[PDB]
C-alpha cells in the first residue's frame, strides 16, 4: 500500500497534467502550423497571377 | 476561376489592341501607296535609263 499508492498514482498525475501541457506546447506549434501555410498561401493568390504576369508579357510583347 | 478572368480582360486587351492598330496600319499601307504614286511613275523613269545604257 505505502510504496504502490504512490508509485503509481503520483507519477501517473503528473504524466497526465504533462500530457496536456505538451498538447497545448503542440498545440501552439500548430498555431505556429497557421503561419507555416497560411501568409504564403494568402499571397498564393498573387503568386500565380504575377508569375503568369510575365508569361501574358510575353504575350503582350 | 478568378485568373481565367483576368484572362478573359487580357483577351479583350488583344481584341482591341489588334482590330484597331490592324485598321490603323491598314489605312497606313494605303495612305502611303497614294503618296508613292507619283514617286514610283519617277522610280520606273529611274529604273528606264539605267537599263538602258
Amino acid at each position: 500500500t505505502i510504496r504502490n499508492s504512490e508509485e503509481l498514482r503520483g507519477k501517473a498525475i503528473e504524466q497526465l497534467e504533462k500530457a496536456r501541457a505538451r498538447l497545448k506546447k503542440v498545440e501552439m506549434d500548430a498555431d505556429q502550423f497557421r503561419v507555416n501555410g497560411y501568409s504564403e498561401i494568402e499571397r498564393e493568390k498573387m503568386n500565380l497571377i504575377n508569375s503568369t504576369y510575365k508569361t501574358l508579357e510575353q504575350f503582350e510583347n | 476561376l478568378e485568373v481565367e478572368a483576368k484572362l478573359a480582360e487580357g483577351r479583350k486587351k488583344i481584341e482591341v489592341e489588334l482590330q484597331e492598330a490592324l485598321g490603323s496600319l491598314e489605312q497606313q499601307k494605303e495612305d502611303t501607296i497614294k503618296s508613292l504614286d507619283s514617286q514610283i511613275s519617277a522610280l520606273s523613269d529611274d529604273i528606264v535609263k539605267k537599263v538602258l545604257p
